[PDB]
RNA sequence: UUGUUAAAACAAAUAAAAUAAAGUAUGAAUUAAUAUCAAAAUUUUAAUAAAAAUUAAAAAA
RNA sequence: AUAUAUUUAAUUUUUAUAAUUAAUAAUAAUUAAUAUAAGUACGCAAGGAUUGAUUAUUGAAAAAAGAAAGAAGAAUAUAAUUUA
């Protein structure tokens, strides 16, 4: 690792930069509900899961 | 009448951590005090000669400089001076070569701070605490001073150098930049050398010499 | 501040009696030259002068009279011992802290503060040292985070046995004033610090490695130019220098952060003497468990930091009583909160 | 910067383990919190070389691969290691739709379970080879599951060398010559 | 709620104060609305038919123990 | 992990032979002089797309 | 912990440093036992 | 601009630390206890007994 | 190596051995079997007027070793309890609050009612630093 | 002329992610949330996303001389559990004026309450087709 | 209503600490908790002939594994506890090797009072503490039956949990003695 | 052909600049070497 | 961002994220007066002067 | 609208530890307006003071000693979350 030494970053703990207190995935929990989730015509999966869920909540 | 919080798992006599005392104030000072013999710290350095071990010993009695007697300080000089020649080099430990730059420069062990630190001690010690115990024992006095002499102080460059045809400079150069922090300029012995010549000196404004009358031709 | 040359030290610009030297005790009249043919020709050797008599003998009558009306101009002698904490010759030694983590908190008035919390593990006064014993130039080493021996190199392991304390992780150095010395092996609890306190904080940000120029300097390394060479303000005459080499400190791409940051007077938050933690308003640039630096801020706005008006430091380092038991002691009752300020 | 698996469609009653991966979809990047990208020439194309890595691997137990594609290999055995545990439709269905042989879909969803009932995690297991591969100088890595002998179809075979012929089956051991697949 | 080695005091009050929140929880209701249960963790009570609060909390300390070291339950504990 | 590394293995299994040939033991043997001078060449050209000549 | 060593300094078996004066309050240690020759070599 | 460069230009080279660490440098080697082959610490070997011991 | 490095680097070890020198005078009391620390004199002059009347005070600070063995050795004694309990200030309090309200006069408008204890805008504004007597804060 | 961007010193490199586990971070996450709750800057919430999502809320924000008062629809809940993070998304439509804000919990000048736990995905549903066309028809007659 | 929400919000603040229980000897061992989960049944036999209590008042809680740990540390619970303490050798430069991987805690009927907990704690500290110096110095009773057979190296008695904090002010309203008493007398009747 | 390595000494490199005073190169002698003493008042 | 149309669509173009385009072996060609080539500043001699002189000191990859 | 030399931006990989020495005055010419300073001197009236503190940019400035062919992750941010 001494060619690509000056390039690359290089660290002591691993790369290990996790702050409990920011906002997690898991604590977001769903992502539809942001605007760019349920108008992003470009990706056929966030169309496809949005309608499912709507049309699933909706059933409910 | 207290009881402990939990159960003391059981040790063989050999395995235990004796030698050692925390501080009077525990709660707030938990400084690591050794009481360890000198005959003990002698037999550890001679028995195991690793540098570890040898950084080891030499903390301890450095820190046991303090009230340790005469006899006690002669018997550790001289089983410190054993492995150092006059030929050679004083107190070189040189172990690792690093050519990062153009030419190479040699980093040495911690054997090297070890015994910088124990010279310190003994100054302290002898100087500051007890200015007395020179002039009133002409043995230590010449045994510390062989010993200074043994280990060659007054020239830090060649505990540096590796070769004699390239001196260093590690020790009297040192730029702002940020080189040679740490390792220039040491005050190693230049105190105790001071008082020394001082104590040689006392005799002219006494007119009577003391030490000079107590040892011997 | 007020310029004073020295030459205006003369008995007519001293604000209390001036007092020679004159060897051993101090008199109120130049030391008359021993030898008589040092005399110059027209210097007045004075003996008795009434004049300063009478004024140093109202002087002392009144300060040792009315102590209430002349208590300000006790000063000119008796000076406060060394030792004691002094406004503008001590300080302290900072501590080692860890970033905890962040959060958000609100004061009072409704000002929200995104702030960081700090955690110092064990902070421990590890070295003393001075060199070559000068003045101003002793410095106390103290080390964090407390480790096993087969975690150090073997060259720093060394260093911790000899010293005797127990081998800590890290180990930072403040350099301070002889009158605030702790011996070797004292714990730092984290009241050290208190909550109104401006603190200076040292850290190392992340990483990003090579990076562009753009995104480097932002907007500034785009355009990067100076020319120190003499141009025509009028057409006179010809003559100009050309700019051959490019001048040193040309923006361009490099490394990016890894770097010493420093932020200077952050105030502090809230401290949990508990759980040693500290948060800061500030939010920061390093990572999580850079072992970051915190040390008093001298003075601002030309208003020292430890004064009687905002309050005395827990000089030299806070120690706690003996009948208290951070174990028996819950989490919410160890929070101490800042009075309340407003930034905007 | 967000990841539209986190839209979760007919959600169960009970949250799952994990809850914001696929678990087979892996993300790779270069930052700690994902897998390690092996060159490719698209994400489509690492997700199919991932894809049929892992289907081989399911297939005959074990898989030689250089460069990085050797913990994203193990971190997907251990996800399908982890779906056999679950056991459920939706597992199966998915797992179906990643793999490429339905055929070995179904002797993971067989074997599995009673091979690792009694592990938690870290199923896989990759040793870095000392030999290099000749052409790339890359290093290379045996990934392979570790209960082989307590129950599996595979069991008592010697991976230390290649059978005769390639479709020849594996070596066995003479101490467990006896059992039949 | 993420205690980690043993439930608190503070986890304690953390339920009962949480507890007010849902004005609906009975304790008749499914397993699942218990904190870090998950899919294995659930399914291991259903095969011991515990499908009732009430019941996991009449859990003996043996039975959860055999839930947590020999099933497979990571916070049966907890939970 | 070089393709000289692999010549001179190659070399020096053939003069281990050698020497194991002639009477020499095998625990005291000792590189002495290596060295390597110039030999034959080969020039090659070569086309390359959409028709570009190289030399090697 | 296969690689890690008791007592000896980062798993360096010419670095012992167990039963010295390395204070270590909440860390335990290994009593010393002296290593063999084919050990070291 | 471009001119041939001396010998000496030809050695400057060597002087600086990449070009040592990349060609001339050493390995520190021992022999497997499983295979009794040359082996460095951290790379193992193929067969059964490399795999599960880490010789 | 610039002149003023070349400079540097040549009378740095002779910068110490002159302060060595200068330690050997002192050395020499404790040689003699009076171990006497350096004295300084105390000088009362430090309180001036200027040229532009107005206050000067010079500060000097010295170092007692026997102090500060005595700092190295014993521990301090125990923290304040009020000490660090009150938080401190934030803000610092002007030196002269300018109230503009006082409850005494009858007629508040009326300027020559106002009591004299009560600090003017004048000194409201001026004074940021102490009196000439008091120096500290 | 020379300068350096990097430095290796040790009290700088060394990290401690290592000894992060001997800090009840999460502990400490609880106990501020549990300080605000018995201060009453936030009141503790136990709801899910999706029954959260569509329940008509009151804030009002404390302001003298009048406290302004808004009625909205949760359009989004950043948390389901009580935290010092929290987060809300209201929307709510004065007289030919429509909002869209992000609520944080625990502000002592901000008292927001939910009328109901209870949500209707319906009217969420016309909440967030009104708000997607007046933000269409701003940015239409913008461009 | 607000008032309401802050009245039942203080209601179950000032409600007693239910499921809540203090341990008199943790007590652990070296062996996995695969391993004593079969004989976790004897423990609380042997347990109940050392306290010489009658036989079915001992109660073990929950089987804990410490987690193994390549860098020890000691403020975490889940650290494996050791052999050696510093009140115990206040003068030893470091610890004894670790003692306990296997924890289980010990509880008592739910009437005995916190001096008879304690008392019974130190009891079983010092008899384990007898126990392990007489297995150390060889090579019947229950302590010596739990040493030999079940493997059982450690005991622990532990500090009360102070993590539990007094409801002063609850929703911005401070808490007078007369409502608190009367909730204490509410949750009484409702416990009734 | 006499030649001056190019891997010289630097104030920057760790070994540092030398004193004369202490070197021992062939151009410099030390036998023949007084003490003299120069007051520069005026 | 601009422009066109109508009461959102199309075309342009860059600056943020994302994707790729090796640390492996194979290996040319432009160029080549040259000292182990003169880091810089000042002054000057017949046109850039890297030609000369004076200060100054410019490490290696 | 050709790969060059000088000059620059970096790097030479945990170095326990900054800079009494190159940045030879100053990061603004040690500021500095501002509500409150003042419905107030000065002005018949109209109108109109000098002025420095809390509101701001004001800390001005370079972290050069230890054994080196994996990914500085055994990689799904836990220094092994039980593991056959
Ligand atoms: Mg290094
Ligand atoms: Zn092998």
């Amino acid at each position: 690792s001494f060619k690509r030494l000056p390039f690359g970053r290089r660290s002591t703990s691993g790369g290990v930069n996790f702050n409990k207190g920011l906002l997690t995935d898991r604590e977001r929990g769903d992502p539809f509900t942001e605007p760019h989730a349920y108008r992003n015509k470009k990706s056929i999966a966030a169309i496809s899961k949005v309608a499912k869920k709507q049309d699933i909540l909706l059933r409910e | 009448s207290r009881f402990p919080s939990q159960t003391m798992s059981p040790c063989s006599h050999e395995e235990e951590m004796r030698g050692y005392v925390v501080s009077r104030d525990y709660p707030l000072i938990d400084r690591l005090h050794c009481t360890r013999s000198i005959e003990e710290l002698v037999a550890q350095f001679e028995d195991r000669p690793q540098i570890e071990s040898r950084v080891a010993a030499l903390a301890d009695m450095a820190s046991t400089v303090s009230f340790r007697s005469d006899e006690e300080l002669l018997r550790m000089f001289t089983a410190i001076s054993a492995p150092f020649s006059v030929d050679g080099r004083g107190l070189n430990f040189l172990t690792v070569k690093v050519s990062k730059f153009g030419r190479p420069y040699y980093v040495p062990n911690s054997l090297l701070p070890a015994y910088v630190n124990l010279v310190d001690a003994t100054t302290i010690a002898l100087v500051r605490e007890q200015p007395w115990r020179l002039s009133a024992s002409p043995a230590l006095f010449i045994q510390v001073l062989q010993f200074m002499a043994l280990i060659k102080v007054f020239e830090p460059n060649k505990w540096f150098t590796f070769s004699d045809h390239a001196p260093s400079n590690r020790a009297d150069y040192r730029h702002a930049i940020g080189v040679n922090h740490s390792t220039a300029f040491w005050g190693t012995g230049e105190e105790l050398y001071d008082f020394m010549v001082e104590l040689l000196r006392v005799e002219d404004d006494g007119r009577i010499p003391t030490m000079l009358d107590l040892c011997t031709r | 501040p007020s310029l004073m040359r020295e030459k205006d030290r003369d008995m007519y610009h001293c604000y209390y009696p001036y007092l020679f030297d004159h060897g051993d005790k101090m008199s109120l009249y130049p030391k008359i030259p021993e030898n008589p043919r040092e005399w110059q020709p027209e210097q007045l050797q004075t003996t008795y002068d009434a004049i300063r008599e009478d004024k140093y003998d109202a002087f002392i009558r009144l300060r040792e009279k009315f102590p209430e009306l002349y208590q300000d101009t006790r000063a000119w002698d008796n000076p406060p011992p060394f030792g004691e904490f002094n406004m503008f010759y001590s300080v302290r030694f900072g501590m080692v802290g860890v970033k905890a983590f962040t959060c958000k908190d609100y004061d009072e008035l409704g000002n929200q503060f995104d702030c960081t919390a700090f955690w110092f593990p064990d902070n421990q006064v590890v070295k003393h040292s001075t060199r070559n014993g000068e003045v101003g130039t002793d410095k106390v080493y103290v080390g964090a985070m407390n480790v096993p021996v087969e975690f150090h190199k073997p060259h720093v392991a060394a260093f911790y046995k000899a010293a005797g304390v127990p081998v800590k992780h890290v180990c930072a150095g403040f350099p301070i004033t002889p009158d605030a010395y702790a011996p070797v092996g004292t714990k730092l609890d984290v009241r050290h610090f208190k909550p109104g306190q401006e603190v200076t904080i040292t850290f190392q940000n992340t990483d990003y490695g090579f990076r562009g120029v753009m995104f480097r300097h932002g907007f500034d390394g785009g355009y990067v130019w100076l020319g120190d060479s003499r141009w025509q303000r009028r057409p006179g005459a010809m003559g100009t220098e050309g700019q051959k080499r490019i001048y040193p400190g040309h923006r361009m791409a490099g490394q990016t952060g890894a770097a010493a940051e420093t932020y200077q007077g952050v105030p502090v938050w809230r401290i949990d003497y508990k759980n040693s933690l500290i948060y800061l308003p500030t939010l920061l640039d390093a990572d999580v468990g850079t072992y970051v630096r915190f040390s008093d801020t001298i003075n601002t706005k030309g208003l020292t930091l430890w004064n009687e008006h905002r309050g005395l430091p827990a000089f030299p380092t806070f120690i706690p009583p003996e009948d208290e038991d951070l174990s028996k002691l819950a989490t919410d009752e160890c929070q101490l909160k800042s009075p309340p300020l407003y930034m905007y | 910067k967000a990841r539209y698996a986190g839209i979760d469609d007919n959600p169960t009653i009970t949250y799952k383990p994990w809850d914001t991966t696929e678990p087979l979809m892996a993300d790779y990047g270069w930052t700690r919190g994902k897998l390690p990208k092996f060159r490719a020439r698209s994400p489509f194309h690492r997700q199919q070389i991932a894809r049929r890595m892992v289907t081989e691997m399911i297939r005959k137990d074990y898989c030689i691969v250089g460069g990085a594609r050797a913990p994203a290999l193990r971190i997907l055995a251990d996800h399908v290691v982890e779906l056999a545990k679950a056991g459920d439709t939706d597992s199966r269905q998915q797992l179906a739709y990643f793999l490429h042989d339905p055929l070995m879909v179904d002797k993971a969803f067989d074997e599995y379970p009673r091979r690792f009932k009694d592990m938690n995690a870290k199923y896989a297991m990759m040793t870095r080879l000392k030999s290099r591969r000749r052409t790339d100088a890359v290093a290379m890595y045996f990934v392979e599951y570790k209960n082989r002998d307590m129950s599996d179809n595979h069991k008592g075979e010697d991976y230390s060398a290649g059978p005769e012929r390639f479709f020849l089956p594996p070596r066995i051991v003479e101490t467990e010559k006896g059992i039949q697949r | 709620i993420a205690t980690g080695g043993r439930v608190t005091n503070e986890d304690r009050r953390w339920w009962l104060v949480h507890l007010e929140c849902a004005p609906d929880i009975t304790p008749g209701t499914f397993i699942a609305w218990l904190d870090c249960c998950g899919t294995h963790t659930c399914k291991k009570l259903i095969e011991r038919n515990i499908w009732t609060i009430e019941q996991v909390a009449a859990l003996d300390s043996d039975q959860v123990d055999e839930l947590k070291y020999r099933e497979g339950c990571l916070k049966m504990d907890v939970v | 992990l070089r393709k000289g590394h692999q010549i001179v293995f190659r070399a020096l299994e053939m003069a281990q032979q050698g020497a194991e040939a002639k009477g020499l033991d095998k625990e005291h043997l000792r590189v002495a002089h290596i060295s390597c001078y110039p030999g034959p060449t080969d020039k090659q050209i070569d086309i390359r797309s959409k028709g570009y000549y190289a030399w090697k | 912990a296969r690689n890690l060593a008791p007592g000896f300094s980062r798993g360096a078996l010419k670095h012992d440093w167990r039963a010295l004066g390395v204070y270590t309050p909440d860390h335990p240690q290994v009593p010393y036992h002296p290593l063999q020759t084919w050990m070291l070599g | 601009p471009k001119r041939k460069k001396n010998p000496m230009q030809l050695r400057r080279k060597v002087y600086g630390l990449h070009f040592k660490e990349k060609y001339l440098k050493m390995e520190e080697w021992y022999y497997c206890p499983l295979c009794a082959e040359p082996k460095k610490p951290g790379e193992w070997c193929r067969r059964e007994d490399c795999r599960q011991i880490k010789p | 190596d610039s002149f003023k490095e070349h400079y540097h680097r040549v009378h740095l070890p002779r910068r110490l051995a002159l302060q060595r020198y200068a330690r050997q005078q002192s050395l020499r009391n404790a040689a003699k079997g009076n171990v006497k620390a350096e004295e300084v004199p105390y000088k009362y002059n430090r309180w001036w007027v200027n040229e532009e009347h107005e206050f000067v005070h010079q500060y000097a600070f010295v170092e007692d070793p026997e102090v500060t063995k005595a700092k190295r050795e014993t521990l301090p004694p125990v923290t304040r309890e009020n000490i660090w309990k009150e938080p401190q200030q934030t803000f610092f309090l002007p030196f002269a609050p300018y109230v503009r309200v006082v409850d005494y006069p009858k007629d508040p408008d009326a300027k020559f009612l106002k009591p004299v204890n009560i600090p003017r805008w004048k000194d409201y504004m001026q004074r940021t630093k102490p009196v000439i007597p008091r120096t500290w804060y | 002329g020379y300068t350096r961007e990097r430095t290796n010193r040790h009290f700088f490199v060394a990290r401690a992610n290592a000894f992060f586990s001997r800090l009840p971070i999460a502990r400490v996450q609880r106990s501020l949330a549990m300080e605000a709750v018995r201060e009453g800057r936030m009141r503790p919430w136990k709801y899910t996303k999706e029954q959260i999502l569509g329940a008509p809320v009151t804030c009002n924000f404390e302001y003298n001389p009048r406290p302004v008062r808004l009625i909205g629809t949760v359009m989004d809940a950043h948390t389901e559990e009580t935290s010092i993070k929290g987060g809300l998304k209201v929307y709510a439509r004065n007289e030919e004026t429509n909002m869209m804000l992000w609520i944080p919990p625990g502000n002592p000048k901000l008292r927001h309450e939910v009328t109901s736990t209870k949500g209707s995905f319906q009217h969420y549903l016309d909440e967030r087709d009104k708000w997607d066309e007046a933000w269409i028809t701003g940015r239409a007659r913008m461009k | 209503s607000p008032g309401t929400r802050r009245r039942v919000l203080q209601e179950y603040a000032l409600s007693p600490l239910f499921g809540a229980r203090v341990p008199c000897c943790v007590v652990g061992t070296l062996r996995t908790a695969k391993e004593i989960i079969v004989l976790k049944r004897d423990i609380q036999s042997l347990l109940c002939e050392l306290m010489e209590l009658p036989q079915g008042s001992v109660t073990l809680g929950p089987l804990q594994q410490l987690r193994e740990m390549m860098l020890y540390r000691h403020g975490t619970p889940l650290s494996p506890r050791l052999g050696d303490e510093r009140q115990l050798n206040m003068d030893a430069y470091a610890r004894r090797p670790i003692a306990a991987r296997t924890m289980m805690d010990v509880f008592l009927a739910e009437d005995m009072s916190l001096d008879e907990i304690v008392n019974f704690g130190r009891l079983s500290l010092g008899k384990l503490q007898i126990a392990l110096n007489n297995l150390r110095k060889e090579n019947v009773e229950p302590a010596q039956l739990l040493v030999d057979r079940m493997g059982i190296s450690y005991c622990e008695i532990p500090s009360l949990d102070e993590s539990d904090y007094v409801f002063a002010e609850v929703g911005g309203v401070a808490v007078t003695d007369e409502e608190a008493e009367r909730v204490a007398q509410r949750w009484a009747e409702r416990c009734e | 052909a006499p030649f001056k390595s190019v891997l010289r000494r630097h104030k920057h490199h760790p070994e540092g600049l030398p004193l004369y005073n202490d070197m021992s190169k062939q151009w410099l002698c030390r036998e023949g070497e007084r003490w003299w003493l120069l007051d520069a008042r005026g």
